[PDB]
DNA sequence: GCAGATATCACTCAGCACGA
DNA sequence: TCGTGCTGAGTGATATCTGCTTTGGGTGGGTGGGTGGGTTGAGGCAAT
């Protein structure tokens, strides 16, 4: 038995949703889980209930739907692909600069912030989790923290990746709590034994957990995410249901600096109220800066106005509509969005790139130089966590080409990404020296 | 159900089982078992509650192994090999490795007829900057030891550690339920993030390690539990 | 009789009680005459009820049709009466040694239903009845201990043409202003201007219903800030007695939520309800605050909306509604130092944000100067305790009649000089539109005192005279 | 047919814009800019969804800051008493919940459910806040997603959901101290930080400047209100006519002209240059703000294309705040 | 052992037809 | 013209019978007792 409730969007403005109880017989049990949108076709039956008559005071009959078929809510699923499509993906991957097209085709409606696009694409593609004889576990998820000035197209990118990602959960810092991020306990109406619900992090396992207005969350809730960030598991102890739950999901967080703006002079430590541990746990830290420049502002204004005019509601019949929609989509995206959505799923499912052989000394030298130049006061020490992130980003980049050999180009590009992310976070005074020293990598 | 077989986004399902006569007191919580029994239903619209009637238990848990262990002890570099096996994947920190080995083996118990029995167990403190593999060391210590509990200080609370006085719902009687230390009696408890743990829980842990017997005996009951850990 | 002196001897006898109402159940329908209809011949008959028992018939009363056990009760055609159950708590005085006061249940029927509200002192005459309690629902078995209650037969909650002819005589008196100002607070000595200002608050301005906009309310707010030993709290208590509604809230003894409204739940009905705070409970009265300075600015922010819109809007935890708080505010404050120093300006001596002081219609300043004659006369006046004044009973009727019937309307002569007065006030320089609205309200209020339907030049002149001489004419 | 005739007669007039501006908030005296802002807020702007799937806001937010004793709350009360859908809330009384989605246990139920709030009952409508400053910081950040994203996401006890609140919010605020300081900047006068200010479409500072003639006019008008009751108030258009005309305009969906696009780019460049190397008061939002204001102004005239004159007027409205 | 809802059996009464 | 013995019919009292709990919740208690059971989570408000 499941409880079906009306979709919040369908409900007229500020009215109570209406719910019924659906009975699933053999061959239909365990076909849906809480938090799904479904369509139920069945027989609407009624029966005499003494309790209802005693309570209401009139001869009213209980009603329930005896399910005959359940479906999820184009077709059945966009993420599903066919053998014919799998041949198209291999052809596309053969493109010499497919990675650049993937990055460009991501959030085309947003003009700038190419570093954001690179980082978020890497996070979406994900890494390859690794285990060593059951003694050492390495996370494969990639965490990205977005920080910058108020108007910079931050929340919109998270909203986009919510749609693009296979299994994604969107939560806001203000509207969240630890109980809703880990699990909630209910009482089973049949067995009368306490069961345990799934949380926001649990619902997004093997997916992405997007958090907006991250800095606004309370300390306890921000601690609730420490475990999922690194331990990749959430422990619960309520009502004698002690157990451990699986939570292996990547986290993309957006926040604005403390005080409302990023003082380029001061370091990232004082700018944001997050503690040093959580800041370290993040792989790529794409700091966003909103300065003033005539040419850049001209280009931005032109692009924004063109985007607004292009999306005006006024600007077979269904086939013609699809054709014009494709015209616009190709207008702003070198690759159609529909193909990219299936591409992400196929890459995350079938391809697990591995490092066969590559000149370690390159990344070792980069690590040594990072440590040499990071001793300066005001710069967080470059711990091995950066070296791990380099490898993770390299694996993700190789996943873009659907190639199981991590070539040199991908490793150098990952080095560039990590080095730029570290350099931008530091103060101006140290920024000058860091930019001077690092030339080959960037 | 085994964690591996749980489908993604779903939750582990439980099943009640019954054993009689010489099949009782054969397992303890946390042990992987293989069960051969009858899948029957007992009445508690027209539904029934499933359960299993056990007929055979085979848990994954002599002299030959004694000979092998004795030969191993005869190796002239036993200390070095044992210190090498401690966290093979973490570089450096040799002193911490040796200290963790000592903690794993522990110290001999001391008991005096008067009543003052000295402690024998060993505790260690790792206090360094982030990115140092302290958590990895703690995980390996948890896995290697025959009995171990890995607990995050902030994730749990005073109830999680030591013990907490609760009430039995079915019978409505105040009872005592042990914490991580109680469940870790005779083993090792790896506490992570000592800082974020609340001060009251820290003093509770202070007492627990001071006496190794969590003294919560009040509120309708006067029972005490041992926490040798 | 006392609630703690009712013995078994006094069962089934007429007694007299007094107490405080604690809670009353909703209306309960009590059957009086039953209605039966024969299922076969559709014949209808009505039968009476005796001692809570229906004298049901065994078979149809008709001769041709005599089918037994064929009669059925038509629930919606039987005559019904009104029943209600009240709980009475004995007065706090009767408590011998400070324990939980006892309570006695009461039953009222027909007219007396909905006659006493919760939290009222009443005197009830009724029969001290006794009734058994059934041990269980499904048996005739009865407990040996009987329940005691009172069957109420009477309840008493504890203008003539002659009075109107009498009231109209006072209004003709030339020195009416002085008479009322001297009778409002008989004891206070030589505070005629403060008394006059206080009196005009009781009468209030004129009410205006106004579509194409919002309602305009003639409520006056007065601030009494000055040196400590002067009679400030005494006047607060004196006015608190006169007004029909009001709450004596103090400083640091009230909360932001406590003043406006508190969200709670009703245990009996298990529904989300909201209580009335001090300001809401004073709707139509005059609120009183003692220590305004000794109040956190977080709570003071509540008063911003009360004095401006005469309403409070709450939106939290699923409750989104507005409660009317059409009440007058009378607050007092003390100087930062041990006394008031004339040298420094007003905004420094009294605390409070400068903008807040502008909201108040009148802001008085009473200081205890030292003199060889003022102190002598005051001492002779406060020591006699060990120039006639109207009795309070008649004064309350006077103010009630004036507040209900009279409704002044401004005249052209009033406007012609009100524009002049406001522009002159602004020219000498704090002075904002609120001062002009205060002048309008005060002119309307003073006209109410003399029972006139038109505001004259003299009344507005008196209003402006009062305003300049409150802050004080250095 | 008769109402249609009246509507077309309304449109035919070439002085419609100032007529509507004068009619709005008839009780208040001569505040043309604030009335224009309220009108443009009521009309609203076109909301669009790109080929992406990301939604561009189409509602307008206005905050009126002024010294106490000024005519701030009068505008809010008028809007509450005129708008089709709207609610009134106070800064101190309001809380994080009630102003947003709230989770309360179901009546006669053990299960939690979402209870609407102020920003939910005002869907596709105007919400009014009287004392923005007095609101706590915890509650202020509650309305951050509803202002721009136009959606409310809550992840509380087993209630994972994403509601929608497409509401326009209009608020009145007092200065940090008692009176507006001329020397200090807007951000200096208000305790509100950069994000909230950037979110707001317009800012209308009202100063109680002293002048003999306007003082006499205001005194005469306010006394006339109390003497003549309602007949002293003579809006050009009655309330019913105004609510019919507004309803007619909202159906139109203007579009941008090429020259208008270039002119808008130029004006955005001018604003960014004026702010000058960071921009505290001007963000990318302000371009969309000008677009929305121009579309609303075009709606006011009942036209389906935005000429450069509307863009210039919108720029004048925006520049005034700085 | 105790109260309440239910169904069983036995006894006595008003009508009927015939005979006095 | 009429008197009385036989019959069907219908209550009255009495025979067996089920039931003797029942129930989630603190204005039902704990001298009714746990083998009759009760295992939250958000939001508001005083203290500070
Ligand atoms: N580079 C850009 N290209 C296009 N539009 C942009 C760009 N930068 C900002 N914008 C616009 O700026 C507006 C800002 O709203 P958005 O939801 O993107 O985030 P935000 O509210 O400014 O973020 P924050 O949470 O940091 O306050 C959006 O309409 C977005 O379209
Ligand atoms: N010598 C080392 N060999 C391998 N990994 C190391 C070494 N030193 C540090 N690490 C790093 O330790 C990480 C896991 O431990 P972690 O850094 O979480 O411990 P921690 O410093 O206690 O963490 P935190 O202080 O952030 O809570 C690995 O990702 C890893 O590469
Ligand atoms: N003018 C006056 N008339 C009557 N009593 C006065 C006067 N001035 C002072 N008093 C006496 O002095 C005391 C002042 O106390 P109180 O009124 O409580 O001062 P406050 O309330 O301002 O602290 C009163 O009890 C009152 O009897
Ligand atoms: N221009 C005006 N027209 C009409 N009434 C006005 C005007 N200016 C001020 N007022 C009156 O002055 C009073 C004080 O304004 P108020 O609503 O307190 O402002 P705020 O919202 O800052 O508190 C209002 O109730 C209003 O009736
Ligand atoms: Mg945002
Ligand atoms: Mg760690
Ligand atoms: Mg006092
Ligand atoms: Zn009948």
């Amino acid at each position: 038995r499941v409880t079906l409730q009306e979709a919040p969007g369908t409900v007229p403005p500020g009215r109570l949703p209406r719910h019924r109880e659906v009975i699933l017989l053999a061959d239909l049990v365990d076909v849906s889980k809480p938090g799904e949108e479904v369509e139920v076709t069945g027989i609407y039956k009624n029966n005499y209930d003494g309790n209802l008559n005693a309570k209401n005071g009139f001869p009213v009959f209980a009603t329930i739907i005896e399910a005959n078929s359940i479906k999820r809510r184009e077709g059945l699923d966009v993420f599903s692909w066919t053998e014919e499509e799998e041949r198209e993906f291999r052809k596309i991957s053969r493109d010499r600069g497919i990675i650049d097209k993937i990055i460009s085709s991501m959030a085309p409606s947003i003009y700038g912030h190419r570093d954001i696009k690179t980082a978020v694409a890497c996070s979406l593609f994900g890494g390859v989790p690794k285990n060593v004889n059951g003694k050492h576990s390495i996370r494969g998820d990639i965490n990205v923290l977005l920080l910058g000035d108020p108007g910079t197209a931050k929340s919109q990118i998270l909203k986009y990746v919510e749609k693009t990602a296979h299994r994604a959960v969107f939560a806001t810092g203000q509207g969240a709590s630890a109980v809703g991020l880990t699990a909630s306990v209910r009482k089973d109406p049949i067995t009368k034994e306490w069961t345990l619900e799934g949380g926001a992090l649990v619902l997004a396992d093997k997916g992405v957990c997007l958090i907006d207005e991250f800095d606004k969350m309370n300390d306890q809730d921000r601690t609730s995410i420490h475990e999922a960030m690194e331990q990749q598991s959430i422990s619960i102890s309520k009502a004698g249901i002690v157990t451990t739950l699986q939570a292996r999901c990547s986290i993309i967080a957006a926040a604005n600096p403390n005080g409302g703006r990023y003082n380029s002079t001061l370091p990232l430590a004082q700018n944001v109220s997050l503690t040093e541990p959580i800041l370290s746990r993040f792989d790529i830290l794409c700091v966003v800066r909103d300065l003033v420049d005539e040419e850049a502002d001209e280009r931005l204004a032109t692009f924004v106005v063109d985007s607004h005019v292009r999306s005006h509601p006024e600007n077979n019949a269904r086939q013609r509509r699809l054709q014009r929609q494709r015209k616009k989509e190709e207008e702003i995206s070198p690759i159609p969005q529909e193909l990219l959505m299936k591409y992400i799923h196929y890459a995350r499912t079938k391809i697990y790139p591995k490092l066969h052989q590559m000149d370690m000394d390159k990344v070792s030298r980069v690590y040594a130089d990072l440590r040499r130049e990071s001793i300066s006061t005001g710069s967080f020490p470059i711990t091995v966590r950066h070296l791990e992130s380099i490898l993770r980003i390299a694996e993700s980049f190789a996943k873009m080409r659907l190639s199981e050999f991590v070539s040199s180009y991908d490793l150098d590009r990952a080095i560039k990404v990590v080095v730029d992310s570290f350099v931008d976070a530091q103060k101006v005074s140290v920024r000058r020296q860091l930019r001077r020293s690092f030339a080959i990598y960037t | 159900e085994i964690p591996e077989l749980v489908p993604v986004g779903e939750m582990p399902r439980n099943l009640t089982m019954t054993c009689d006569r010489y099949l009782t007191n054969k397992v303890i919580p946390g042990t992987r078992v293989t069960i051969v029994g009858i899948y029957s239903i007992y009445n508690s619209v027209a539904i029934r509650t499933p359960y299993i009637k056990i007929l055979g238990i085979q848990s994954d848990v002599t002299e030959e192994e004694e000979e092998e262990f004795l030969q191993l002890s005869r190796n002239p570099k036993l200390y070095e090999i044992l210190t090498n096996s401690i966290a093979p994947s973490i570089f450096g920190n040799e002193d911490i490795k040796k200290a963790i080995v000592c903690l794993l083996m522990g110290g001999s118990k001391k008991i005096l007829p008067d009543g003052m029995r000295l402690r024998g167990d060993i505790n260690v403190l790792l206090l360094g900057d982030p990115g140092t593999a302290k958590s990895q060391l703690l995980k390996f210590v948890e896995k290697v030891s025959p009995i171990a509990v890995y607990t995050s200080g902030k994730g749990s609370s005073a109830a999680g550690l030591t013990a907490s006085v609760q009430r039995d719902p079915m019978t409505r009687e105040f009872y005592l339920e042990g914490g991580a230390m109680v469940l870790a009696d005779g083993g090792v408890v790896c506490i992570d993030e000592f800082d974020k743990m609340r001060d009251e829980d820290r003093v509770a842990i202070h007492e627990a390690m001071e006496q190794q017997t969590i003294s919560i005996a009040k509120a309708g009951i006067t029972t005490v539990l041992n926490s040798r850990t | 009789k006392g609630m703690r002196e009712l013995n078994p001897n006094d069962i089934d006898k007429l007694i007299n009680l007094k107490g405080l109402v604690l809670r009353s159940t909703p209306v309960i329908p009590d059957m009086k005459v039953a209605f039966f209809k024969c299922n076969v011949c559709d014949h209808t008959m009505a039968v009476e009820i005796d001692r809570g028992v229906i004298q049901e018939p065994a078979r149809c009363e008709r001769i041709d049709c005599n089918e037994p056990n064929s009669m059925s009760l038509i629930h919606n055609r039987c005559s019904f009466a009104d029943k209600q159950v009240i709980k009475l708590q004995e007065t706090p005085d009767f408590v011998p040694d400070g324990q939980t006061p006892h309570s006695i249940s009461l039953c009222v029927y027909d007219e007396l239903v909905d006659s006493c509200r919760a939290g009222d002192r009443i005197e009830v005459t009724g029969t001290f009845r006794s009734i058994p309690i059934r041990a269980n629902s499904r048996q005739r078995v009865l407990k040996s201990l009987y329940k005691t209650y009172v069957d109420v037969v009477h309840v008493k909650k504890v203008i003539t043409d002659q009075d109107l002819a009498k009231i109209r005589e006072v209004a003709a008196r030339e020195d009416l202003y002085s008479l009322l100002a001297r009778s409002i607070a008989p004891s206070i000595y030589e505070l005629e201007d403060v008394k006059k200002g206080i009196l005009l608050q009781l009468f209030g301005g004129t009410n205006k219903t106004f579509t194409k906009g919002g309602r305009y309310r003639g409520d006056i707010n007065i601030l009494l800030c000055g040196d400590p030993s002067t009679s400030k709290s005494q006047i607060l208590q004196y006015v608190h007695k006169i007004t029909p509604r009001g709450v004596y809230t103090s400083g640091k003894g009230s909360s932001a939520v406590g003043l406006t409204a508190y969200i709670t739940r009703d245990v009996d009905t298990k529904q989300l309800v909201l209580e009335s705070g001090a300001l809401v409970l004073s709707d139509g009265g005059v609120c009183c605050i003692d220590e305004f300075d000794k109040m956190s600015d977080s709570t003071r922010s509540v008063l911003h909306e009360v004095m401006e819109q005469q309403t409070i809007s709450i939106a939290k935890a699923g409750i989104i509604t507005t409660l009317n708080a059409r009440s007058s505010i009378l607050a007092s404050a003390n100087p930062i130092g041990s006394r008031y120093n004339p040298n420094l300006p007003v905004t420094e001596n009294i605390d409070l944000p400068p903008p807040l002081l502008s909201r108040f219609d009148l802001v008085y300043l009473v200081l205890d100067k030292v003199d060889e004659k003022n102190d002598r006369e005051l001492a002779k006046h406060l020591t006699n305790l060990y120039d006639d004044v109207l009795p309070v009973e008649f004064l309350t009727m006077y103010i009630s009649y004036a507040k209900e019937h009279i409704h002044p309307i401004i005249t052209e002569a009033a406007k012609t000089e009100l524009v002049r007065a406001y522009v002159g006030m602004r020219k000498m320089g704090t002075a904002t539109t609120r001062q002009l609205e205060s002048m309008i309200r005060l002119a309307e209020a003073h006209a109410k005192m003399k029972l006139k339907n038109v505001v004259e030049l003299e009344d507005v002149q008196e209003a402006v005279r009062l305003i300049r001489s409150a802050i004080k004419d250095y | 047919s008769d109402e249609i005739n009246e509507l077309k007669e309304m449109v035919k007039d070439e002085h419609i814009y100032d007529k509507l501006v004068r009619s709005i908030a008839p009780a208040v005296f001569g505040h043309e800019a604030v009335k224009k802002g309220i009108l443009l807020q009521m009309l609203g702007g076109v909301h669009k969804s790109t080929v992406e799937g990301i939604k561009l806001r189409g509602d307008i937010n206005i905050c009126v800051v002024g010294d106490p004793s000024t005519s701030k709350s009068q505008f809010l009360k008028y809007v509450v008493g005129f708008a089709p859908r709207s609610v009134y809330t106070s800064g101190k009384a309001s809380s994080a919940a009630g102003l947003t989605a709230a989770v309360v246990r179901d009546e006669e139920g053990g299960d939690y459910t979402i209870e609407a709030g102020a920003l939910m009952l005002a869907d596709n409508g105007i919400c009014c806040i009287d004392e923005f400053d007095k609101m706590d910081i915890s509650d202020q950040v509650a309305i951050h997603e509803a202002m721009e994203q136009q959606t409310i996401s809550i992840a509380k006890a087993g209630i994972h959901a994403t509601l929608n609140a497409r509401t326009s919010i209009l608020a009145a605020a007092n200065p940090v101290g008692g009176r507006y300081n001329r020397k200090l900047s807007l951000r200096g006068n208000l305790n509100m930080t950069a994000p909230i200010m950037s979110r707001f479409d317009l800012f209308f500072v009202i100063l109680d400047d002293c002048n003999e003639k306007i003082d006499t006019e205001l005194a005469s008008h306010i006394v006339d209100l109390h003497m003549k009751r309602d007949e002293a108030i003579e809006p050009p258009f009655s309330a019913e006519q105004l609510r019919r005309y507004i309803k007619y305009a909202r159906t139109f969906k203007p579009i941008l002209t090429k020259e208008a696009r270039s002119y808008l780019v130029e004006k955005y460049k001018e604003l960014r240059k004026d702010d000058a190397r960071s921009s505290y008061r001007i963000t990318v939002r302000q371009l969309e703000s000008m677009i929305r204001l121009s579309e609303a102004i075009a709606r006011a005239n009942c036209v389906d294309e935005i000429t450069p004159s509307f863009i210039a007027e919108a720029y004048d409205l925006l520049r005034q705040s700085i």
